[PDB]
């Protein structure tokens, strides 16, 4: 009930315009299975399943506990950095997977921690939303991207209501408008986040301006935490 | 637009805190030696700062033997620009300036005996900023 | 595939060598295997000849499409010459419950040929209710796979599966009880035409090469006048 | 040098390739020797406890370095050629490709030279 | 795209070069050989077959204010406390393609008369080597550079037992008894040192 | 080395801790050597005649010099640079900090090293 | 900002330098090691344990008015009778943050054709070390530098003891014999030197 409430609470607090990321977790006594229905009953990119327990210093946390401290890591990561293969403080995972059991969780959404030569170590970086990827929404299945787009959204948001019905709404003042935004984004190329972007006016939604009603256009090409590799050994 | 500009007879110059009014021409530059050093991974090269040379150009006509018995001696310069259109003036000295050479003699025909003197400065303080 | 770390090995004749060829050669090669009465373009890989024509040294297409392989053209523009009398390679295969023994699958090769395609068929030993499908050519194993009793998810899972670029499942009815267990059922039924090509025949090939372009055009290692 | 064969390992299957008879497929000093290569490109370095420093490598850890693409790709290559090359009969290995198919996906090639592989000089007084 | 990284290891410290190395980089190679004439023939060349120690130098600025910074004050402290270090640094230079172990030769820092918070650095590394000092028969080359650091002071893990603490810190695994006979770690430790616990606090020698 | 232990003082109450038994409570030789540091800093150097040169500082008489900012802060870091590193426990002592809070008042850190914080090279043949 | 201070203690000098250093100051560090070569492998790098001594030099002028001054006569003097000095001077670089013992290699004075009254002054420092030539156990370094001294004539105050001054003035205190046995200590001293007596003027060895 707390799970559908907050999820409909967030959901709420979007339209408002406030992009909250949910990190929640399966019960104690759920299975593989149960984990996977559950990521897979709600895919929003928003929340993210916790899909195993987890040990420190003898005290079991239980996957709703484990999130906590998941949901630390990936907003202390924050833009730049990201949880695909970050190495938790935990010292032991109750449940642990075979690579199928790993390939099932993560399909499915689960966030799932993995041991690895006594390391716990976070897989992959996904959410919820692995349901749907309709091609440009791959990238939507994980925390870092929406992370990404978070952000962006919050630092435009904070710079629009410094301007709504408070600058006059004329070619200049659009002009300083897209200027700030520019050298905004311009920021993130220096942090190397971005490989190339482009902000521009939306000269569609410009034909019915008003005096909070500008209306503008970008889009943007993240830079990417390297993720995997393929070898060939030629003989 | 507006006319605000100004002009050099609003110009007004104490030599070492007197009023040498005769000099119809004065200029100062406060240059820096630049550094610019090309770097390996960068395209564009990259300038940095260095230390500071202030320069002073001065003539004018000649009415007294005031630079030849001032010889290298140092001293300060005081400029005061005023807008008259509008109130407000700048207002700059010359820290610590000296003659390069003196112009100890020059006349030439029915002219006027104009005088001609170049130096340098050590600083400079900026006491009215218009 | 999960994050991390992945490493494959390979011969260096596997190498990508196609880099750096030139010229464009035509064939209207015999061929045991592979698509009729069609140009087909190669990119100077061996294995990509041998997956679309065989390796049978004894027809035309393999020998001297390997020869020509080896003299380094850039493409190779095959016509599989053919005589008629085509056929494909085909089997039906049969339900157990029913004491008719009703037929609910035919399998088919994917192209025409004449080569030993066999199917055996066992009861899957670990469970009953399912059935172990292995794909034979000749003696040798080319495909295995368990799968389900139902006929649709067979006939899918034998077009699933990535070896199955020799067979294509095709089912003819529905029933609920596994195929019957045979062992080596041959695709009989088809012919790759290489017997007794005619003169003629050559020209079909030449008019379907017209279309396109090449450098150069040699016969499939014959001196007829 | 005499080097050894040994037994085959299907790696697509994880598990040994045996014959009808039931004995484990042998196989061929060289091809011995491509088993253990790419058994020890995926053994990590200094975690199993059953081999010395010598044997392994370390590109698992690479994965969550903070380094350049540049960077990476010159640790990849270090990497791998400092695993191979403990093995007798490495002769050399290099030629390596990168190509970073997606944003921060990435394919590599490189090639191997036994001691085989070598070229000999033809003289005798 | 041009950068430096440091890597030292006995300090775990992976250091950046804010600045790439000013005008160009450039390595020597010189093959070790001698030349030895003969009687009525003259001069040849004899190849030795040791290889030869090659120098990688440049010069930089450590800039006040600039992605990653930090004083030009401490970072001259960090490197000329590296220049004594015996233990070796890995050097990692992406555009020019170079990376070894590697040690620093020599440094120095400069305070040019404008510019008084930067401070103009020329370095210079050598190429580094290792010297590594029954039943004959092939086997692996030990090639493998052993560059790797743990602490000094272990924390004894639930798994953990003496001899795998021992090889895992302290290489060959029955150099346990180095390990025990420490008073330090015979006071921790229980008198039998087949039992341990998690936790306790166990000080590898050197 | 066998460096020993030694007994806490509260420096806040200028007393020793002793035990409900009535005992000085004793502490471990990295207690005992941070109890020494501070000691040892707080103790002015040449003026208490029971110890001898080695021990002891000098900032106190650092308060009267006429040095400028700077060169008082690298006094500073010499001077307890210098009293801190004469124990043998200490492997490095620096990363020092100032903060001048007022206009002469001045508040500065600094980060001590052990030798027990030293890392040591895994390797054996 | 940058000052350099020169603290002469055998001579109770403390030199603050009128000018600053002129171009650029710059220190270098060089890793005390040696090479050698081994048959079929080729060179190699051996630490040396030890450091090394390294220089620190600039120029200036001494000018002759003006934020302390003093003649540049009078100061080349006091310098070039500072350069004979066999104990140790201090030098302090405030923006360099240079600090440590050194003693002056070389110095130079020079009149240009004009400005007769300067002195352009080109000098050189080294870095300065010393020399510390039963029941064996651990103990504090003496890693301490015993930079301070005192005057060659004690006053003797109330509340001293002539052991007190021994230790005070001349370290281990059980020297006070010496200071005792020289005539004129014995003559303003009485024969008992356990008794003593504030004002009494007392000359310390050396």
């Amino acid at each position: 009930a707390l799970q559908e409430t907050t999820k409909a609470w967030v959901a709420k607090n979007k339209e408002l315009g406030k992009d909250i990321l949910l990190f929640l977790g399966g019960k104690t006594e759920d299975n593989i299975k149960q984990i996977n229905d559950k990521s897979k009953s709600f895919n929003d990119e928003n929340i993210v399943n916790v899909g195993s327990s987890a040990y420190y210093e003898n005290i079991k946390y239980t996957p709703s506990e484990v999130a906590v401290y998941i949901a630390a890591l990936s907003v202390s990561k924050g833009i730049t950095g990201s949880i695909c293969n970050a190495k938790t403080i935990f010292e032991e995972v109750e449940p642990r997977l075979s690579q199928s059991e790993v390939k099932e969780c993560l399909k499915s959404g689960t966030l799932v921690l993995d041991f690895d030569d006594g390391d716990v170590i976070i897989v992959d970086d996904v959410n919820t939303f692995k349901k749907y990827v309709d091609d440009k929404n791959e990238a939507m299945g994980y925390i870092s991207n929406i992370m990404f787009i978070n952000t962006i959204n919050k630092d435009t948001s904070l710079k629009r209501k410094e301007f709504v019905g408070k600058i006059f709404n004329d070619a200049t003042g659009q002009t300083t408008v897209i200027c700030a935004l520019k050298k905004y984004f311009e920021e993130l190329m220096s942090q190397g986040i971005i490989s190339e972007f482009n902000v521009d006016i939306d000269t569609e939604l410009q034909a019915t301006a008003k005096a909070d009603e500008f209306y503008w256009k970008w889009d943007a090409v993240k830079v990417d935490v390297m993720k995997k590799i393929y070898g060939t050994g030629y003989l | 637009e507006e006319a605000s500009f100004l002009n050099g007879s609003d110009v007004v110059i104490l030599i070492d805190g007197v009023e040498e009014l005769y000099m119809e021409e004065i200029k100062a530059d406060f240059e820096q030696d630049e550094q610019s050093i090309k770097l390996l991974g960068c395209q564009n090269e990259i300038s940095r700062v260095g230390t500071t040379k202030g320069s002073f150009s001065l003539n004018g006509y000649k009415t007294d033997s005031k630079f030849a018995k001032l010889g290298f001696r140092s001293f300060e310069i005081i400029y005061n620009l005023s807008n008259s259109e509008t109130l407000g003036y700048e207002s700059i000295r010359l820290k610590n300036c000296r003659l390069k050479k003196l112009p100890l003699i020059n006349s030439k025909a029915g002219e006027i005996v104009k005088i001609e003197v170049e130096g340098s400065f050590r600083g400079y303080d900026l006491l009215n900023e218009l | 595939e999960i994050p991390g770390f992945y490493n494959r090995f390979k011969t260096q004749a596997e190498k990508s060598t196609n880099t750096g060829l030139k010229g464009r050669l035509a064939m209207p090669i015999r061929a045991n295997w592979g698509d009729v009465g069609k140009v087909v373009t190669i990119k100077n890989d061996l294995r990509q000849l041998k997956n679309l024509f065989g390796d049978d040294m004894n027809y035309s297409a393999f020998k001297l499409g390997k020869l020509a392989l080896l003299g380094n053209v850039k493409e190779l523009l095959l016509y599989r010459l053919v005589d008629g009398n085509q056929k494909k390679g085909t089997l039906t295969l049969k339900d157990t419950t029913e004491n008719s023994a009703k037929d609910v699958i035919k399998l088919e090769t994917k192209y025409p040929t004449a080569r030993n395609f066999n199917v055996t068929i066992k009861s899957n030993l670990v469970d009953s209710d399912k059935k172990d499908f292995i794909f034979f050519e000749n003696t040798k194993q080319l495909f295995s796979s368990s799968i389900k009793g139902t006929i649709d998810e067979i006939v899918l899972e034998i077009n699933s599966n990535l070896d199955n670029e020799y067979v294509i499942a095709t089912k003819v009815a529905d029933s609920d009880t596994i195929l019957a267990n045979v062992v080596n059922q041959a695709l009989e039924g088809g012919n790759d035409g290489c017997t007794s090509i005619t003169n003629e025949s050559y020209l079909k090939a030449l008019e379907e090469f017209e279309r396109y372009s090449f450098d150069s055009f040699v016969l499939d290692g014959v001196a007829d006048e | 040098l005499d080097l050894k064969g040994s037994f085959l390992f299907d790696f697509e299957k994880g598990e040994f390739v045996k014959n009808a008879d039931g004995t484990l497929k042998k196989c061929d000093k060289v091809q011995a020797y491509k088993q253990w290569c790419q058994k020890a490109i995926l053994t990590p370095r200094y975690k199993k406890a059953a081999y010395t420093n010598i044997y392994g490598s370390e590109i698992k850890d690479l994965i969550a370095s903070n380094l350049s693409q540049s960077a990476k790709e010159l640790e990849i290559t270090r990497l791998i050629k400092e695993t191979i090359l403990v093995h007798p009969y490495t002769k050399e290995v290099g030629e390596f490709s990168f190509n970073w198919l997606e944003n921060s996906r990435l394919v590599e090639y490189e090639f191997d030279v036994l001691t085989i592989d070598d070229e000999n000089i033809v003289i005798d007084g | 795209v041009i950068d430096i990284y440091l890597k030292n290891e006995k300090e775990k410290i992976d250091f950046h070069f804010p600045v790439n190395p000013q005008d160009s980089l450039s390595i020597k190679k010189e093959k070790r050989f001698e030349t030895v004439d003969i009687v009525n023939l003259g001069e040849f060349d004899i190849k030795k077959e040791g290889e030869k120690i090659r120098e990688i130098s440049f010069k930089t600025f450590l800039p006040n204010l600039y992605s990653e910074l930090k004083n030009p004050i401490e970072v001259v402290a960090m490197l000329e406390k590296w220049v004594d270090q015996a233990e070796p640094l890995r050097l990692i230079i992406t555009g020019f393609g170079y990376n070894g172990l590697v040690t620093i030769s020599s440094f120095s820092n400069t305070q040019t008369a404008g510019r008084e918070e930067d401070r103009d650095i020329e370095i210079t590394f050598r190429t580094y080597r290792e010297l590594k000092i029954s039943n004959t028969k092939t086997d692996l080359k030990d090639n493998r550079p052993n560059t790797q650091t743990k602490s000094k002071i272990y924390t004894v893990k639930a798994s953990d037992t003496l001899y795998k603490i021992a090889k895992n810190l302290l290489g060959k695994g029955s150099r346990w008894p180095e390990i025990y006979n420490i008073p330090e770690n015979k006071k921790v430790i229980g008198k039998n040192p087949n039992i341990i616990k998690k936790g306790k606090l166990v000080i590898p020698s050197k």
